[PDB]
């Protein structure tokens, strides 16, 4: 009934606002720091640790200012939240790969503009 | 996709657990009950971002505990059909492939894996590799899988990945 | 099924490494039935294709492939000796046994000339040697070795044509004979199922020109003929009379076993011992707490512990240290040194002989970089206590490492690229730790998001991520090694008696428990600079420069 290839989401996931992997890492590390202080509170869930380490391994934007810059550059583009987050997380390098990993980008943007956006992504990717 | 949404949950506070500070008890209760949970309609409940609104406490007639409807910003995740997601390989098997997306276990069957990526127990880590041995998918790798679909279940949305389409496999 | 190798391996334990080739099928090698040994002691190689070959020794492809394999695993010198015992059914045409197996005999002699090192030995089973073809082959062996004889042991049944040719001392410059016999075998393969055949390899006039050789050959043939005739008539008489018997078989067998040093005890002991009981058996009452000692971390506060420098050796670590016990074949178990921990079966495709006790780490070896990188799990041996039954814990550390390279070279797998490799760690002298940092490189590892990671490259083109460096003391209590500037040689000094000697004192030897207890570990985590490309030098952590400067100040 649902299909992420054509943005087929349930009615519950209509107001769903996406998050970046670096955003999740930063917020969950802030939660972990809160857990470090404010004693008489036990450890968080195994889900918390797994998600935190998983998004720490796959983090691509090492700076919150980088997060803000990417969000500002992509939010002014005519994209859905899901497409925006998927592009900012997978980070493709060729427009063909951008349209292949996300088949809902077929015709949304011009492939030259899409390649410009991908080059902007590779420009704003905090390398390691 | 990692989501930032607002969710509504009701907390039952019994009079023995009121205390001098009542709202902090409710906040601890919410951080206890829903963190790390998983629902079929909202996915993996990762964490609660900010407890926004605390509703009026309705004393249940006959019952002693008060009921608090609570609205809270929350970070969650939900696997989707056809979404290409990065993953960490945990085990390579002759039947399938055990990978992880956050806390989610993803099983990619070899039947939906192209004929190039053959299985080899003969390498010391049993791995997926081609006869050219260019793409070597093994344990603790960074790969990408297009989710065929997910088994939505009680506190579990474990997914099934795909490698059939283009640009799928090792990063 | 490698009975010869079963004897040799049972007698030499881990102190021998064997290479075997035989025909695939019902008469293939049975490694799992060896009283001792393992797959990584007697390593089969079946010709072209390696372990996927058919093992036919009469094929030139298999000959060249097995020769290259044996040379690649013997420092290109060859084996110390070769044994060949080839045969097959000649039922219905038994009298033509020598002719029907002429090519097998030629190929076995040729394999001797192909893989046996200079001064090496060679024993081969033959049959009747009436034809000039076989006699010429024996003459070639007699020209190629320093001494040859024809012998029939009493364990060879007296009524058959079986005998053995024993050759010692392969001469230098036998390569022309080797090439010649290779060519003759090729011609033999080309004349199969035809009316032609190679009937001479050495002219009859050359053989008969040597009167001594011909005299010995004729006398051997005739004495064997008379003995075999008597035995055959004896079997015939025992057919025509079933009451006749030798009443002396039991006593003769007893005396033979006593003479040859073969204990009169059966194989039947599957040693289905659990790893814990076998570990207690192998340590022979040594205190178990010795195996629980953690290494002393090398810090600025503990740097003075390595002050002697010459007393110490060092090696690069790639994982946490573990103990490993081998119960035979794939029954290999590991233990992390704590009394509370259980022995865990090792999930690696590798084999090792029974009664083996090792100090190891399980390393992830990497070949190539980036997306093309292949990864392999390997057993890296740090030290050895017992191998295949003989204890070595009291021998000097370098000697234990050399016996480890002995067994470990033996416990390897070139014919089975499908098996997990076993290696010895590269052991460096502490006053030569500078050589270690030259092998440290920053390489892009699969899954590091593009970040280069510190990597130590070994003797082959594989590398692993180092966790640190172990420092192991090899000289015992109040015994230490200095360097004499007048004699330009290292010497041993006794701190209690004040004696000095240039030879190794027996009591200066550090046994395994001293080496294990006194070991230090220099961790190589974040903030530690050991390669010039990674300088987040935490000022509280020892760098490569600090340790090297301390070592240099205390070499003099």
């Amino acid at each position: 009934e649902e299909d992420a290839s054509q943005l087929i989401f349930p009615k519950e996931f209509e107001t769903a606002e996406t998050l970046l992997n670096s955003e999740v890492h930063m917020l969950l590390e802030h939660r972990k720091q809160q857990n470090e202080s404010a004693e008489d509170e036990q450890e968080l869930s195994e889900v918390f640790m797994k998600t935190l380490n998983y998004t720490a391994r796959f983090s691509r934007f090492k700076n919150r200012e980088t997060i803000a810059s990417v969000r500002s550059l992509l939010l002014q583009k005519k994209l859905h939240k899901f497409e925006l987050a998927c592009l900012a997380n997978l980070c493709p390098e060729t427009a063909e790969e951008s349209k292949a990993l996300i088949p809902s980008l077929e015709g949304r943007f011009e492939d030259e503009e899409l390649q410009q956006i991908l080059d902007d992504i590779q420009t704003k990717r905090s390398f390691q | 996709m990692f989501y930032h949404i607002s969710l509504e949950h009701e907390i039952l506070l019994h009079p023995r657990y009121f205390g001098p500070n009542l709202l902090n008890t409710v906040k601890q209760k919410l951080f206890t009950e829903v963190e790390g949970t998983c629902t079929g309609k909202y996915g993996f409940v990762i964490a609660v971002t900010t407890i926004d609104n605390i509703g009026a406490g309705v004393i249940q007639p006959g019952r002693g505990f008060v009921l608090y409807p609570v609205k809270y910003k929350a970070i969650v995740f939900r696997p989707f059909k056809g979404e290409v997601v990065d993953a960490v390989v945990t085990q390579v098997n002759k039947v399938g492939l055990f990978t992880e997306i956050g806390p989610m276990s993803c099983f990619i069957s070899r039947h939906s894996i192209p004929s190039e990526m053959e299985f080899d127990p003969n390498s010391n880590p049993p791995c997926y590799k081609t006869m050219d041995e260019d793409i070597v998918i093994q344990q603790d790798d960074e790969i990408r899988l297009k989710i065929v679909g997910t088994r939505v279940d009680k506190n579990d949305i474990f997914a099934i990945g795909s490698l059939m389409d283009d640009y799928l496999g090792l990063v | 099924p490698g009975g010869f190798s079963e004897y040799v391996l049972w007698r030499k334990k881990w102190h021998a490494k064997g290479f075997g080739m035989t025909l695939k099928g019902p008469n293939d090698f049975k490694l799992e039935d060896f009283y001792s040994a393992s797959s990584e002691l007697f390593e089969p190689y079946y010709g072209e294709g390696g372990i996927d070959g058919d093992g036919d020794i009469t094929r030139p492809e298999n000959i060249s492939a097995f020769r290259n394999f044996v040379l690649d695993n013997t420092d290109r010198k060859g084996v110390h000796f070769l044994m060949a015992d080839g045969g097959f059914s000649v039922e219905g045409q038994e009298n033509l046994q020598e002719i029907l197996s002429k090519q097998l005999l030629l190929c076995q002699f040729l394999m001797a000339l192909s893989i046996v090192r200079t001064g090496g030995h060679f024993i081969c089973k033959t049959f009747d040697l009436f034809t000039p073809f076989s006699v010429g082959l024996v003459y070639l062996l007699y020209c190629c070795f320093e001494r040859v004889c024809l012998f029939k042991p009493i364990t060879s049944r007296p009524a058959n044509s079986e005998r053995y040719v024993v050759c010692k001392g392969l001469k230098v410059g036998i390569d022309d004979v080797r090439d010649y016999l290779f060519a003759v075998n090729i011609k033999l393969n080309q004349l199969r199922n035809t009316d032609s055949d190679v009937n001479l390899v050495v002219p009859l006039e050359v053989i008969k020109g040597d009167h001594e050789f011909t005299d010995y050959m004729i006398r051997s043939n005739e004495s064997h003929c008379s003995l075999q005739i008597k035995a055959l008539a004896k079997i015939h008489a025992f057919v025509q009379d079933t009451t006749l018997s030798e009443p002396r078989q039991a006593e003769i067998r007893k005396e033979c076993l006593r003479l040859w040093g073969i204990p009169d005890q059966a194989r039947v002991a599957p040693s289905s011992s659990d790893p814990k009981s076998k570990f207690f058996e192998l340590i022979q009452g040594t205190e178990i707490d010795i195996f629980s000692y953690k290494p002393t971390l090398l810090t600025s506060k503990t740097l003075e512990k390595i002050r002697p420098v010459f007393d110490y050796r060092c090696m690069v670590s790639g994982s946490e240290q573990k103990f490993l016990i081998g119960l035979g074949k794939s029954q290999i178990y590991t233990w992390d040194g704590r009394q509370s921990d259980r022995w865990i079966k090792l999930d690696l495709k590798t084999e090792l002989p029974r009664d083996t006790l090792l100090s190891v780490e399980i390393v992830h070896e990497l070949k190539g970089e980036g997306k093309a990188q292949r990864k392999i799990s390997a057993i890296h041996i740090l030290d050895v206590l017992v191998l295949n039954g003989t204890d070595v814990r009291e021998q000097h550390f370098n000697q234990r490492i050399q016996l480890a390279e002995k067994f470990v070279k033996a416990v390897s797998k070139p014919s089975r690229p499908d098996m997990n490799p076993i290696r010895v760690k590269e052991v460096y002298r502490l006053e030569e730790m500078e050589k270690i940092f030259v092998r440290l490189e920053m390489k892009i590892i699969k899954g590091s998001s593009g970040t280069p990671k510190l990597s130590y490259t070994g003797r082959d083109d594989r590398h692993f991520v180092p966790m640190g460096l172990y420092i192991v003391r090899t000289v015992n209590e109040p015994w230490t090694m200095g360097f004499s500037k007048s004699f330009k040689k290292k010497f041993f000094y006794n701190k209690k008696t004040k004696d000095s000697t240039f030879d190794l004192p027996a009591d200066s030897i550090a046994p395994f428990h001293i080496c294990y207890y006194g070991r230090l570990f220099w961790e190589w985590g974040d903030g530690i600079r050991v390669h010039d490309s990674q300088k987040p030098q935490d000022q509280d952590k020892l760098s490569k420069e600090d340790v090297l400067s301390f070592i240099q100040m205390h070499r003099a």
